């Protein structure tokens, strides 16, 4: 549409201006060129609340979104008019796919055969930078791979499609549509499934199970020993 | 101690691949 | 401490395919420059020429030469102040629309496909009315329709 | 400790760069119970120099030409899964292929 | 304890009488070492009433 670009550049001209310049060419040490990033990179950065940057540091943070859905799409439309790259994934009718990228053979619930394959893909070269169940991990110097709980499925797709920050970029040629959908299936299944037995201590692993016991577990038993025995 | 056998580049390089077979 | 003069966010680049030339005190910029080559042997150049110069002049582009042969432009008007020239292959240019709000010109390009290798680098050269910009650009396939592309296997 | 699966290059074998598709065994139940076929399934597949965007990384494994089961000559009755899983399970076989920005 | 693999006959499956040929795996040496394959080999074979 035309009005979309029209009112999508107004929001750009009063926000994304100091960094990125007038013609999306970038500023020296403020922000990169938005030329060729695509309609899918603006969606991920703006909707997820990442953009705009407030201060330069090791790594930009996810925060409260500044713009709504419609405003995000207008800015995306304006940006993509300056030479477009990856676009948003749609479904049947004109609409953003959300609960459709929950597996290749997804109908109304996640197929157990999709999480199996998605799990190995998400662990082939994606379970390292982050965590096992995407709980987050550390990086070089003040950077990190964030916890995956806060992202919707469109954000996941657009995250891998146009690798932001240090996150490597995964094109369709590398990880096909089906593979990406399987990865989303695994991500959304491990998040939304309670632990079969116990209170999963943030799923961090041996470091969280050892703090619960070595600092809190032993203290209760000491208190029991202090109750039975004497102080003299 | 500093480094075994790894040394820097001999001379800076550039090329064009242009791997063709029509 | 990570928010010093050298940070890991300010120094970041476009995270796209193909580099750029000129930063601050340059009349003409080129952004996102590659040699697109479709799977089934259709070639062209992607770039974006921004005419940002204090002394507003006329910086019309005469020709583009990838390695040895020229490129078929589409009689683009000269780039004025706060303008742009977005160029790509026609097939990948039908996906986006010309704005009427600013001043952005969409142009289609084509080549002969002499024998460019995917992953290789070739010395693209732009010749304007005044000056030439030479940059090495990668050869890559255009971005796929996102979310529809499965495996043959 | 001198050798990995890539040493096959020295003795005139053509090894490709095999990308892991993480394919699993497929269930096929018909009249004689249920069986996991894993035939016609290839977990390592050949990759092209256009399959990777700038500033990306992909783990590749030494896939010799003998155990390739994709492309124009895909045989849906050829079983190569166990050999490809031997390749992927080599202690020193994994190689990360990085496409750098221009 | 009720079923014996011959029970497949009651499920409209055509079960033969399989003679055991005691066939073993075949060794195959290639560019990629030696491996044992059991592709062409049939352990059980159909039998005739003149055999
Ligand atoms: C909901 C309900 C949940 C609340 C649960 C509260 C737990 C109560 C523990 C028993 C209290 C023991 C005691 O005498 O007081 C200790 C302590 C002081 O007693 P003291 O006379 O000064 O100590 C003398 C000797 O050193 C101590 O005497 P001693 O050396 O002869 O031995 C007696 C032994 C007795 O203890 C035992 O028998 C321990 C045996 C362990 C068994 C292992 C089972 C597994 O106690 C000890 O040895 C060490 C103290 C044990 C208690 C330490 C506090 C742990 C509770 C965590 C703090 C508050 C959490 C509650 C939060 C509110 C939730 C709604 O009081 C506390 O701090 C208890 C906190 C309770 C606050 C009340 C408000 C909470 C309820 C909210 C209502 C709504
Ligand atoms: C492969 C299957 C994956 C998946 C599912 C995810 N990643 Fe990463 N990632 C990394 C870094 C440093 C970032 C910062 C991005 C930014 O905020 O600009 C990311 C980004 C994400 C997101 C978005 C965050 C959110 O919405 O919560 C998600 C959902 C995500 N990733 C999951 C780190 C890496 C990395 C190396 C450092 C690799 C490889 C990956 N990520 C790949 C994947
Ligand atoms: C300092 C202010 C700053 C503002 C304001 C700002 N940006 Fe950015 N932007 C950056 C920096 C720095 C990066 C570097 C990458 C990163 O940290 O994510 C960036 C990266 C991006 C990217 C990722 C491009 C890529 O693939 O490399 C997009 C898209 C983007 N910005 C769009 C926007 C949009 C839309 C707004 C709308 C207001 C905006 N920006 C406002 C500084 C800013
Ligand atoms: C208590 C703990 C003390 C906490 C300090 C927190 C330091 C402020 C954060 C700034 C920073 O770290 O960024 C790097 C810096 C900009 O660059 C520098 O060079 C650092 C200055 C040299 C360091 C001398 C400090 C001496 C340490 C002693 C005080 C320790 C106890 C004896
Ligand atoms: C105090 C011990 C420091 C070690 C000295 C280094 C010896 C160099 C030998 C060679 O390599
Ligand atoms: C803990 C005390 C730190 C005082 C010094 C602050 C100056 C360093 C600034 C950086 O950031």
């Amino acid at each position: 549409d035309q009005a979309l670009i029209s009112e999508g550049k107004d929001l750009y001209d009063v926000a994304c201006i100091t960094c990125h310049g007038v013609n999306l060419q970038g500023v020296e040490d403020r922000g990169p060129s938005l030329v060729g990033v695509g309609e899918g990179a603006v969606y991920f950065q703006v909707h997820s609340g990442r953009m705009p940057i407030l201060r330069n540091e090791a790594q930009a943070e996810r925060k409260a979104p500044r713009y709504t859905e419609a405003q995000t799409l207008a800015i995306a439309a304006y940006v993509a008019a300056n030479g477009g790259g990856p676009g948003l994934v749609y479904n049947e009718d004109g609409t953003l796919a959300m609960e459709e990228l929950r597996g290749e053979n997804y109908d109304g619930q996640i197929t157990s055969a999709d999480v199996a394959r998605g799990g190995d893909l998400f662990r082939l070269n994606c379970a390292s930078c982050h965590n096992f169940t995407g709980r987050g991990g550390a990086l070089s110097s003040g950077k990190y791979a964030p916890n995956l709980d806060a992202a919707n499925e469109q954000e996941i797709y657009q995250a891998m499609l146009t690798g932001p920050q240090n996150m490597p970029k995964f094109s369709d040629r590398q990880l096909s549509a089906d593979e990406k959908k399987d990865i989303i299936a695994f991500i959304k299944s491990t998040k939304e499934t309670p632990s079969p037995g116990g209170y999963s201590l943030g799923s961090l692993g041996p470091v969280a199970e050892g703090l619960f016991m070595w600092v809190f577990g032993i203290l209760v038993l000491v208190a029991a020993a202090m109750w039975i025995g004497s102080r003299s | 101690c500093x480094x075994x056998x790894x040394x820097x580049x001999x001379x800076x390089x550039x090329x064009x691949x242009x791997x063709x077979x029509x | 401490c990570s928010a010093g003069q050298i940070t890991q966010t300010s120094s970041q680049v476009a995270a796209v395919d193909g580099n750029q030339a000129g930063s601050a005190n340059d009349p003409v910029l080129v952004r996102d420059v590659t040699v697109h080559l479709t799977t089934d042997g259709e070639a062209g150049v992607k770039f974006t020429a921004i005419n940002q110069d204090t002394s507003h002049t006329s910086h019309t582009l005469e020709s583009v030469t990838v390695d040895g042969e020229e490129v078929e432009l589409d009689d683009a008007e000269p780039i004025e102040r706060n303008c742009s020239l977005v160029a790509d292959i026609q097939s990948e240019l039908d996906l986006i629309e010309e704005p009427e709000v600013g001043c952005i010109q969409h142009v289609a390009t084509s080549l002969e496909n002499p024998g460019f290798a995917y992953g290789g680098v070739v010395p693209v050269e732009f010749v304007f009315d005044t000056g030439a910009i030479t940059i090495d650009a990668t050869v890559s396939a255009p971005v796929l329709e996102s979310g529809v592309e499965n495996r043959e296997v | 400790l001198w050798t990995s699966g890539w040493t096959l290059v020295e003795n005139d074998v053509k090894v490709y760069l095999g990308r892991d598709t993480a394919a699993i065994a497929e269930s096929h139940t018909d009249a004689t119970g249920e069986h996991w076929s894993t035939t016609g399934v290839s977990r390592l597949v050949r990759m092209r120099p256009e399959d990777l965007a700038a500033a990306s990384m992909e783990t590749v494994f030494p896939l010799p030409a003998e155990m390739v089961n994709d492309g124009a000559e895909y045989d849906p009755a050829k079983d190569v899964y166990e050999h490809q899983m031997h390749s992927v399970h080599g202690p020193r076989n994994a190689v990360m292929l990085i496409r750098l920005r221009t």
